[PDB]
């Protein structure tokens, strides 16, 4: 039951999504090696992901763990990058979208930096990089991200170097 | 897995990296709600 709405470049919630976008590239140590050499992107379109039984389904848990954190759900907008976008926008998340192997933990991770996440569109490590020229750089293909509401309750810190 | 007891979430801070920002974890997908489809591509520096 999931529609995509096409958001307008004029469109404020456009714009508001882009600069998030573009505001949190950052340099990574592997060189670019994991998501390509870049400082900024070039934004072909946003979508709207619109599903009133997936949307149901989480603000029945945001409920949840909100009463169970005092009131408080601790809510984000955070980002998401994953070979498996177009299975999530349909049936949602789930054990198969984690990561077994994360340092901090197997369950579904999600990023500030979106640059992190564009870590992550062709796979763990950037896999072999886009189907068409194998270029976990390659500047003319396109990519698909995330950008998710996210319910994080009592949250545990959890310092990394 | 499962977040730590009383917890329903992981947040990861990176503390030598002073400009690299937080990640996160969940253990439920319901916490997570996929709410923008962004299509793009990364630009070649000049
Ligand atoms: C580890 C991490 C950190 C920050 C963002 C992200 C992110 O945005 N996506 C993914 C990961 C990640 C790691 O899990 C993968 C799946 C496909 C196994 C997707
Ligand atoms: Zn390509």
């Amino acid at each position: 039951g999931t529609i995509l709405i096409d958001l307008s470049p004029d469109d404020k919630e456009f714009q508001s999504v882009e600069e998030e976008m573009q505001s949190t590239v950052r340099e990574h140590r592997d060189g670019g090696h994991a998501g390509g050499i870049f400082n900024r992107y070039n934004i072909l379109k946003i979508q709207k992901v619109c599903n009133k039984k997936l949307w149901e389904r989480y603000t029945h848990r945001r409920k949840e763990v909100s009463e169970e954190n005092h009131n408080h759900a601790n809510e984000r907008m955070l980002f998401h990058g994953s070979p498996f976008v177009n299975a999530i926008i349909h049936k949602g998340f789930d054990e198969r979208h984690a990561y077994i192997g994360g340092m901090f933990g197997a369950g579904i991770y999600f990023a500030e930096n979106s640059s992190k996440s564009n870590q992550y569109v062709y796979g763990i490590g950037g896999g072999t990089g886009c189907p068409v020229h194998k270029d976990r750089s390659c500047y003319i293909c396109h990519r698909q991200l995330l950008f998710c509401r996210v319910t994080l309750g009592k949250s545990f810190l959890q310092f990394s170097a | 897995a499962h977040s730590p007891p009383g917890h329903h979430s992981v947040t990861g801070r990176p503390s030598v990296n002073g400009l690299a920002l937080a990640e996160y974890v969940i253990y439920r997908g319901e916490q997570a709600y996929p709410e923008y489809l962004i299509t793009y591509q990364i630009m070649r520096p000049e």
